[PDB]
């Protein structure tokens, strides 16, 4: 239809969002999940 | 100019009808094989369903490329400007 | 106003670009927006995509700045479910150590789902609200950003750039060119492999360029068809008849019920295909 | 004017006929495997029926778009307005 | 006026002919699988018949729409009134 | 009259030809499965024959409508009276 | 009258050719299944042949109607008299 | 007679081409099953060949009718005599 | 003169193309099962080969008539003499 | 220019519709076998998926060329420049 | 003259496109069974290859005739001199 | 001149669309059988892939000729220089 | 006619859709999330 300069701002926002998710969202949640799994596994070693 | 408009209507009809035919036949085949696989062993139904959705993405791609172009020909018209 | 004028108004975007005198102004007609060259912006597409991305990132950060590592609350339980689902989807296709793939997949999925979701609201609410707030009676305003091919193309071009970047990074430039000129049709005797370089280049280049195009156009076609059918049903209410405004309600309900499933499926397809295309940028599949 | 009207009548016929053909063939293909699975595993019928309806939702996706566009062409006309 | 009515006749023919072709092929497939299931599992035929009718209901929808629209075209031509 | 009468012959030919093509293919599939079932267990033939006739009714339902419409167009003509 | 005759020639060609195509494909399917069944159960060949001849009657009915109508259009002509 | 003669060549082409297409596909379908049966049971070939010829006659009947009609339309012309 | 020759070019294209399409699909179908039988019973290939040639003789019968008629039209056009 | 532009819409419609039909049927056939392979060997799913995506590039290669040339015809025109 | 030349490009397009479609489908059908046989018995692959080539010659026989006639039509058109 | 150019555009669309349809269906069949073979015998995958590419060359032979001739018809025109 | 009738039709359809989604889609999602929370709590108690 009308290919515009909107094609560029969309990719810039895409990269900004992906980098902020990679640095400030994914690591804390993954660390919390892995620490809870470690806690559960440790309690299974009571034997 | 009436010839251009009538032939654009025919082009839209072809563009949507051919996709409607192909998508229906392809999804009939895929769904039949999916049902056969589910009947063989119902323990793997979720995995098979995920793979079926993944395959359904590649099967309807160009039928959806043509539907957008048909709806772009119905309301906009790149051929009228060309005279 | 007429039905044709009603439909034609809903299909135009709020453009900002170079007017005949000055690079500061909004086009007031569709032709005035077409006259603007490549250097114009759809303000309604960007203002919705950025807003929804910021909202999603803020909500997900609220459940990551205070992760409990113990009993989770309501919000971070949902966030952990989404993260776990994305991680499981990534691990079943990608076997490498790349730390970019999984947050990228999560962002793509949630952002696209949020962009498609606003199609469910009635098609006349937001444009009329914008017209009333601004004070105009002819303001162009389209809310669904994924019905704009610019948004889908911008989403897919960055994925294509990541594919090329990681392919070069992991295979070298020589490996990148070899996976385009030697791999599809190959043999041992040199005299034949030189006669197969153009065929391999043609096939691999077509398949490489067809990925962003298909990724953008599938989503664009699905969302554009959904919004167009939503607009067409609203014309049945414009007649003002009783027996026609009652069938229109049933059609609208059925279409919305189907469209929510279509909206979820499109985001899922985009995420899974991005994961698959990035995973095959890392190993020799042949 | 008459050419546009005739070629939109033919466009409506194409849009509905191709969709009908595709839908009938695809549903024959899907129901054949559904019945084969129901005869092979008579206890899985309730699950197979739900999966068949899920797949049928994908089968009748572009066909309904074409049918709606054909009714829009019969009772309105974006092409006549273009002269 | 001749062209509009002449093309309407062809539109009607395309509609119901494509519907008939599609329904015949689809019902051939569905009934063939039904007969196979009935021969293999003669005790389950009363259930298979009901499931086959449930599938036949889905198989005939768009074709019945097309037949109705074809009759509407033949006896109540909506295109003559559009000049 | 010339154009309408000329295109009515094409309409009738399309009707009956598409009906014949679809009916022949569908009956080939159905009869092939009937023969396979009869060969697998020879003592089930009387039930399979009745089930095949029941399916054949559905298979030939629409083609009969097409043939009737074609004969109505051949011997009477609504399009001629529509001018 | 030249166009009417020229279009009735095409009508006859369609009416016979589509029937021939459908009959050939349907009989190929039916004969393949009959050969498979005859190889499976040699002692049931006399019954299978009669049952195949039963199906062949349903397969060719509309094709024979089309052939008769085509011969009627070739050696007589209801359209020449503007019916 | 210019348009009648020109449209008769297309009629002959349609008759013969559709007959050839159908006959080739049908004979491929039949021959595949004949070869499969011969390979599984080499002793049954003499009976299977006779049954294949019996099926082939029915397969080729209508195609030969169409070819005869096409030759009649080529070396004579029942339509030119009708002006 | 011009219409007759232009239409006979399309007639020749149809005659050859439809036959080529049909024979390609038919030979694919036949050869696939020939290869399957050869793989299943390696010692029986010299008999399956002569049987495949016997079937191929029937498969290509009408296509050769079609191509002969097409070349006769191309070089010794019989319709140019009849106007 | 009117006929040249009006016949380019039909060209684009054919280029995109035939490719859409072909890709939908081909991907249905491919995905149906991929699902069965994933059912038979649940531990081989990733290898089957990567091989299927290797095949998909060959499957959709020509269709994407058709889509590219169709888009080249819709917004540029090598034919209008030839008057 | 323009009609004859214009209708010769359609003839070439048909002659090559129909042949390409048939050849692609037939070679897919043949290669599938070739791969199945190679998977079943990997020691017979050298014989399966030569048998497949023998079949492929028959499969591609008529398509080469069509593609030669199309290139004979493109350069040194035979129908131009006739008029 | 204009009719020649429009018919050339339609011919190009026909060539590329038919080639795309054929290659897509053929590759769907071939790849499905390749995936079946790979699922059965994961040790033979590297040899099966080589054989699949050998078959794919034959599958895409003619279609490449068609697309090359279509490009030749778009960027040159042997028909315009013949008028 | 037109405006002020399309708005009413859209509002009616939207309200029906919202009721449908609040009575048939929301409860299963809430139930699944609460089941996840309960299982996590049980695991932590066991540990
Ligand atoms: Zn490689």
């Amino acid at each position: 239809m009308n290919i515009n300069a909107t094609l560029i701002g969309q990719s810039v926002a895409f990269f900004i969002f992906v980098l902020f998710c990679m640095k400030f969202v994914w690591p804390p949640v993954i660390a919390a999940l892995q620490e809870r799994q470690k806690k559960i596994a440790d309690g299974l070693d009571a034997a | 100019m009436e010839t251009v408009v009538g032939l654009t209507a025919i082009a839209v009809a072809l563009l949507i009808g051919l996709g409607a035919l192909g998508t229906a036949i392809g999804f009939g085949l895929l769904g039949g094989k999916f049902l056969e696989g589910a009947a063989r062993q119902p323990e793997m139904v979720p995995m098979l369903q995920v793979k079926m959705f993944i395959v359904a993405g590649l099967l309807d791609a160009v039928t959806m490329i043509g539907v957008g172009i048909a709806l772009f020909f119905t309301f906009a018209n790149p051929f009228v400007g060309q005279i | 106003e007429t039905a044709s004028g009603y439909i034609q108004h809903h299909l135009q975007n709020l453009t900002f670009g170079r007017l005949p005198n000055g690079d500061w102004g909004f086009a007031h007609t569709a032709e005035q927006a077409k006259e603007m060259g490549f250097w114009a912006f759809h303000v309604d597409t960007l203002g919705w995509s950025v807003l929804l991305g910021v909202v999603f990132l803020f909500i997900f950060r609220l459940a990551a700045k205070k992760a409990t590592s113990g009993q989770p609350g309501g919000l971070q339980n949902f966030v952990e479910v989404m993260v776990e689902f994305v991680d499981t989807s990534v691990k079943d296709t990608f076997h490498g150590r790349n730390p970019l793939i999984a947050p990228l997949a999560l962002t793509v999925f949630v952002w696209i789902f949020l962009l498609n979701l606003i199609d469910l609201v009635p098609v006349d609410y937001l444009p009329m609200l914008a017209a009333k707030i601004t004070g105009d009676e002819h303001l162009f305003f389209r809310a669904v950003a994924t019905t704009d091919p610019n948004a889908t193309l911008g989403l897919s071009i960055s994925v294509f750039a990541l594919i090329v970047f990681y392919s070069i990074k992991v295979k070298g430039i020589g490996g990148f060119l070899g996976e385009l000129t030697l791999h599809p049709f190959s043999s041992k005797n040199i005299v034949v492999q030189i006669l197969l370089i153009p065929v391999n280049f043609l096939l691999e280049f077509v398949t490489l360029i067809a990925k962003p195009v298909s990724l953008a156009l599938r989503l664009f076609g699905n969302m554009y068809a959904g919004e167009l059918i939503f607009i067409l049903i609203a014309v049945m209410f414009g007649s003002g008849m009783f027996l026609l405004s009652a069938l229109g309600v049933a059609l609208n309900w059925a279409w919305a019920v189907f469209h929510i499933l279509i909206i979820t499926l499109q985001a899922f397809i985009f995420m899974m295909l991005t994961i698959v295309y990035l995973s095959m940028a890392h190993e020799d599949n042949h």
